[PDB]
């Protein structure tokens, strides 16, 4: 299996429209070498996607939203589901590729009541403490801090993409247009030169917290490039018997 | 390919699929700019892209979007088109369509109004020929009123008379006799169902043609009145009466026939006045006599199968005649040159019915255009989607060659090298079709695909020779697998001791039956034996490449792996056929005794609903025993709306979710299967 | 004779000030304290050191271009003191400007000092009191949390951290707490939610009021979030001195020994 072959197929797999939901099973079997995908847990919670794949023949670490299942939204399940495997991939040196499409945390009161901030401390810390190499490619969507739990640029990353089709803000349009213009009490342009400026990659792009925008078709040689370069990655830390996991 | 003639500007084509394609493909190599439409839906096509401007019609259904008029005319308004291309289909026979844009400025690249209106109907068109001193089929004169005029006309034309319901068409409304009881009892029927199908009622009597064969005639004219029969074709090999298999070249009619059928159909034209491309169809019997039976006035389907034979471009002639200019040849300046087949490639299952429409998402999509004599003409490419509102239409594969045995293998070989992942297609039937013993023969007829496969197809009946040929090729992919898997990097902290197995013992389940089968490995060669017979599997062994060539005992083959797992099971396509085999050691095949049958009975009848999601509307009505091609339902949740699709039949008992109905997690939707 | 002096009388008192009278009137009518003073309680008198006060938000978009929405330090005080003889850090935020939204000012001193702590080897003690990610920011606030985040993550194990919310903590910034060793809260004043009530009503449509999501007695009974609650400030930060009484300075350190009858 080349490690430069192009696949076509992702540059329309995302709907143009921001309502329709699709499956990211087709994008992580299409980038993965011989479309061979063994799933870890497929059956629970299944709004976020963890498993092994080979790239270049080494074993990799997939990670990824399902847009299919509740939005995507993270919950509690889905939060320790990635953060155990997270964890295990970093004991043994397997590098993580990670798909990022999060509108945020899930929400409501069962989600509250049980405690869903100590189990996204947990997702957050896993990325966070990590130190094998990652590669994070955005497709649509990366709202709220689910974008820094999801292993970030400032999360000591080592590459980013973003589709043309992804854009990174702070919260939703319609929200941030209610809460900033209150007194001019005039949604009808403001909502659309917001969406002018800032529903795009751009403002992500220019501060440097995403290195290129790339297209979808290029993801797998630009994966496999850049986990050949970063081989040879070392961190070094402060010395400490063991940290706090939040568990 | 003159560029030195002056000629169109800007054309638009107001069409989809792969005639746009070719279209804008046909334009750019005379250097005119194109412009192209589409729905919103079709916004990521080949054709939209290729295309230079692109112009939005309107929403997805094809009946406010390729058949709405006023968005194609602020289409032509806004981009100042010169021409208008309507392909075929659509509105490529509406009069009306003709009549407007010819009123402006706009010239139509098609046959006039007058000519599309007198062959439009299927009454005035037989009233023509007969004028036109055409042979025509023996019938009843005039429309038929009541069973009495009926019988007392089939008193003289026989029992095996065929009541036919006029205009309208699409391969429907024709019902067979043979009793004067079943002779009112189907004109009782007949016009019973002509209210449901068109609603004009009016029913034609004809005499009915035992074993006929469909032979296509292919005319061209212009404007200062010359015509010219390009040949003609044979489109036999039909179900539901639409075309799969074509051939260029006519096996069964000689010489003399052909130009008495051409100079019938150039006096035919020359009647109705033809300045166009345009078709018209014979049937032939087995004593050699033929009738006419309807004109198209349109680009046939079958254009390119007939070009390959005369090297002429259809679309650039027509183009230029749309111009003003004159035929540049003679009815001397046309000759057979060769062989040409044509099949036609479908997103349909052909086990079902000779073919029920799918849909899905394609992964993967290759032609074969590096084989010898290939041509494809398809509108798809990898990434692409089959929709429910349009033809399930993939793409057209052409071969030619020297003879009719040097294209159907080269035409075997391209249906074998041909790569579609994510949709289900026909090739299974097309390659079964091309090698069946009557076809090679030339016995052929509008009935062959109703009588060789009485039960419906089944798939290719493999021998015992193909047989061991496909359990040599699985035993030796699986240990080629299970041999790649060993294959690891050095550690230099713990070497590697690779095992030094010499034989693999296997045992391989095929349909209902298991073969013992031993393999032995000596580089690139494979040694299986097969239950005492010996062959050898050799190859360069690619295990990434979706295609994998293989030579056994000599004898070159294609296959495919369409799946793989752990468990044993394998999914290869052998000679377009996918065939289940299931793979195990010894050991374990042994070991598998002792496990118990695993039962799924189930319920599968209360379809709760997957999310509290609300159900905003319903597309389907209750009690419906579709089977597949359609949804039910969708459901709106979080912002989101998700579709509860089955691709499984199942019969809709009754119908508890309507359009706008609240349900939760768990909440019984539709009674399905 | 320069101006240069003046400014900076006039700077330190719109420091000390904060973002105007109505807001501390405002705020000391729920009862509730101001971040000076509450470092002055928690912190030995006349042992404290503040740093980085002249610090100003360097945002041109959406008006804050002019002076009426430039305020110096941002909305958080951060510096060193001494707690019965022993080192310590600690940071506070000042709900009175901008609603204690984070920013990158507020972000790259907490980080500083956070780099200070980690280097020298000495606690940090946070006093939580936000609004959430400065919105007109855009992506900055963002990257502020991850740095912070990661900070957080990289000291864990290494010195103690301690977090007290004393008001309402929404957004990104309620995950700072939870990556700390200990975390505790002030009852009837202090609330930890990540969406808002309005937001619950628009999905999910069931009524619920802001006490009942994310108040203190939620938190400490039946969620496990925080630790311990107490009723008010001063009650709260005398027992957080007494806690810290027992931590020691950091790992490399044996357990306090403290003399015994
Ligand atoms: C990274 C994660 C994200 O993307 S969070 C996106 C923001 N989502 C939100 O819902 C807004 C966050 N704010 C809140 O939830 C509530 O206001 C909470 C935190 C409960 C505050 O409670 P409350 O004491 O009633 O506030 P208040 O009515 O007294 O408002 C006073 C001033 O506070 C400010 N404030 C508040 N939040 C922000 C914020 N995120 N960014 C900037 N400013 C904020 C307000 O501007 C307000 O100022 P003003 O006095 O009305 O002019
Ligand atoms: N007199 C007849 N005798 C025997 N068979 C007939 C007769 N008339 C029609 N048929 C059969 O019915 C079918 C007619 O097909 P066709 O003439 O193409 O209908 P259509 O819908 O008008 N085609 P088109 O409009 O070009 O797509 C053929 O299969 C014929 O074999
Ligand atoms: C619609 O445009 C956005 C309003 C709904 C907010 C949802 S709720 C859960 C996600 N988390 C967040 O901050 N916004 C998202
Ligand atoms: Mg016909």
């Amino acid at each position: 299996d080349p490690s430069d072959r192009l696949v076509p197929e992702l540059d329309t797999i995302v709907p143009l429209e921001s309502t329709k939901a699709y499956n990211m099973v087709d994008i992580i079997h299409s980038v993965v070498d011989e479309r061979e995908f063994f799933e870890i847990m497929p059956n629970y919670a299944k709004n976020i996607i963890v498993g092994f794949a080979r790239m270049n023949g080494r074993t990799v670490g997939i990670v990824g939203n399902q847009p299919k299942v509740a939005s995507g939204c993270l919950d509690i399940n889905s939060s320790v589901k990635g953060a155990r495997f997270v964890r295990f991939c970093d004991a043994f040196n397997i590098p993580l590729i990670t798909f990022v499409d999060v509108p945020g945390f899930l929400p409501g009161t069962a989600q509250e009541y049980g405690g869903i901030i100590r189990h996204g401390a947990k997702l957050l810390y896993a990325f966070a403490e990590a130190t094998v190499p990652k590669v994070t490619v955005i497709t649509r969507k990366a709202y709220g801090g689910a974008y820094d739990v999801m292993s970030s640029k400032h999360l000591c990353g080592d590459t980013n993409y973003a589709w043309p089709t992804a854009e990174i803000a702070v919260m939703g349009a319609k929200g941030a247009v209610e809460i900033i213009f209150k007194g001019h009490e005039n949604v009808e342009a403001a909502q659309a030169e917001y969406i002018e400026k800032f529903a795009n990659p751009f403002p992500a792009a220019v501060r440097g917290f995403v290195d290129d925008i790339i297209q979808p078709s290029s993801t797998r040689a630009r994966i496999c490039c850049d986990l050949d370069v970063l081989a040879s990655k070392k961190v070094q830390r402060p010395w400490r018997k063991h940290a706090n996991i939040p568990l | 390919y003159d560029p030195n003639e002056k000629t169109f500007d800007k054309i638009l084509v107001a069409n989809r699929g792969e005639i746009a394609c070719r279209v804008i493909r046909t334009c750019k190599k005379m250097g005119i700019k194109t412009v192209a439409i589409h729905s919103d839906v079709d916004a990521s096509s080949v054709h939209v892209k290729m295309a230079d401007e692109a112009v939005c019609v309107g929403p997805a259904p094809t009946s406010k979007s390729y058949l709405n008029m006023d968005a194609i005319m602020e289409a032509i308004k806004k981009t100042r088109a010169q021409a208008v291309h309507p392909g075929y289909g659509f509105l490529s026979e509406n009069k009306e369509f003709a009549r407007c844009l010819a009123a402006e400025d706009v010239v139509f690249i098609g046959p006039d109004t007058h000519a599309i209106q007198a062959m439009g109907d299927k009454i005035e068109s037989k009233l023509l020929a007969k004028k036109a001193e055409v042979n025509t089929i023996p019938g009843f004169d005039g429309v038929v009123k009541d069973a009495e005029e009926a019988v007392r006309i089939a008193r003289e034309i026989g029992y095996p008379v065929m009541i036919k319901a006029s205009a309208g068409g699409g391969g429907k409304g024709m019902r067979i006799a043979w009793d004067d009881e079943e002779t009112r009892d189907g004109f009782r029927l007949s016009s019973q169902e002509a209210a449901s199908s068109f609603g004009d009622d009016r029913l034609l009597i004809e005499k009915f043609i035992d074993n006929p064969r469909h032979i296509e005639i292919q005319v061209l004219g212009d404007k200062h009145g010359n015509a010219l029969w390009l040949n003609e074709r044979e489109c036999s090999i039909q179900r539901r009466n639409q075309k799969v298999v074509e051939e260029a070249p006519s096996i069964f009619l000689d010489a003399e026939t052909r130009r008495a059928m051409g100079e019938q159909a150039v006096a035919l034209a020359r009647a109705v006045k033809y300045s166009s491309a345009g078709t018209v169809e014979f049937l032939v019997d087995s004593k050699k006599n033929f009738y006419f039976l309807e004109m198209n006035t349109r680009l046939q389907v079958e254009h390119p199968v007939t070009e390959c034979i005369t090297g002429l471009d259809l679309v650039q002639e027509m183009i230029r005649v749309a111009k003003g200019y004159p035929l540049r040849h003679k009815q001397a300046d046309i000759r057979i040159n060769g062989w040409a087949v044509e099949c036609r490639v479908y997103a349909e299952d052909p086990y079902k019915s000779f073919g029920l429409p799918s849909i899905g998402r394609l992964s993967q999509y290759q032609e074969p255009l590096h084989l010898p004599g290939v041509r494809v003409d398809s509108g798809i490419q990898p990434g692409s989607d089959i929709s429910i509102y349009y033809d399930p239409m993939i793409s057209k594969l052409i071969t030619y060659g020297s003879d009719r045995t040097e294209a159907l293998k080269r035409m075997a070989d391209a249906l074998d090298n041909y790569v579609i992942r994510g949709v289900t297609h026909n090739i299974a039937l097309l390659r079964e079709v091309i090698i069946n013993s009557r076809f090679v023969k030339g016995d052929i007829s509008t009935k062959f695909l109703s009588d060789v496969y009485p039960d419906g197809f089944k798939g290719h009946m493999l021998t015992k020779s193909e047989k061991n040929q496909l359990l040599a090729i699985a035993s030796s992919l699986f240990v080629a697998f299970q041999l790649r898997a060993q294959h690891f990097q050095e550690n230099s902290r713990m070497p590697v001791i690779k095992p030094d197995i010499a034989n693999w013992e296997l045992s391989v389940k095929l349909h209902d039956k298991v073969h013992t089968v031993v393999a032995s490995n000596n580089g690139s060669v494979f040694s299986v034996e097969v239950d005492g017979s010996k062959l050898n599997v050799t190859s360069t062994w690619n295990l990434a490449s979706p295609l994998l060539s293989v030579s056994v005992d000599g004898t070159q083959r294609t296959v495919q792996c369409l799946s793989r797992e752990a468990g044993g099971n394998m999914s290869i396509q052998f000679l377009g056929t996918v065939y289940k085999v299931n793979i195990l050691t010894r050991l374990a095949a042994e070991l598998n005794k002792f496990m118990l049958e695993k039962v799924t009975e189930d319920t599968s009848s209360v379809l709760r609903s997957p999310m509290p999601g609300v159900v905003v509307a319903v597309s389907v009505k209750p009690g419906d025993a579709v089977a597949e091609g359609q949804e039910i339902c969708v459901i709106e949740a979080m912002k989101m709306q998700n579709s509860m699709t089955a691709g499984k039949t199942g019969t809709v008992k009754s119908v508890h979710c309507q359009a706008g109905d609240t349900v939760g997690e768990g909440d019984l939707l539709v009674e399905l299967e | 004779a320069t101006s240069v002096n003046e400014r900076i009388e006039n700077k330190r008192r719109t420091a000390l000030l904060g973002g105007g009278q109505r807001r501390i009137d405002a705020q000391h009518k729920r009862g509730k304290l101001t971040a000076r003073e509450r470092i002055s309680l928690l912190l030995d008198p006349g042992s404290f050191v503040e740093s980085d006060m002249f610090v100003e938000h360097r945002c041109a978009d959406f008006g804050m271009a002019a002076d009426k929405n430039k305020f110096p330090g941002d909305s958080v005080v951060t510096g060193r003191g001494r707690i019965n003889g022993r080192l310590v850090y600690v940071f506070s935020q000042d709900f009175t400007v901008f609603g204690g939204s984070l920013s990158g000012a507020h972000a790259q001193k907490i980080c500083k000092i956070m780099d200070q702590a980690i280097t020298v080897g000495a606690p940090v003690i946070g006093l939580n009191d936000s609004g959430g990610a400065r919105i007109q920011e855009g992506v900055e606030s963002l990257a502020g949390y991850a740095d912070i985040f990661l900070r957080n993550v990289t000291a864990s194990g290494v010195i103690p951290q301690i977090s007290l919310i004393m008001g309402p903590c929404a957004g990104g910034a309620v995950y700072s707490p939870a990556l700390t060793d200990f975390t505790f809260m002030v009852k009837d004043t202090s609330y930890l939610f990540i969406t808002g009530p309005d937001v619950v009503k628009s999905v999910t449509n069931e009524d619920v009021t802001q006490e009942e999501l994310g108040g203190a007695k939620t938190h400490t009974t039946m969620s496990g979030v925080a630790h311990r609650a107490f009723e008010n400030d001063v009650d709260a930060l005398c027992n957080l001195r007494d806690f810290f009484n027992y931590l020691p300075l950091s790992s490399q350190d044996p357990a306090p020994v403290r003399e015994c009858h």
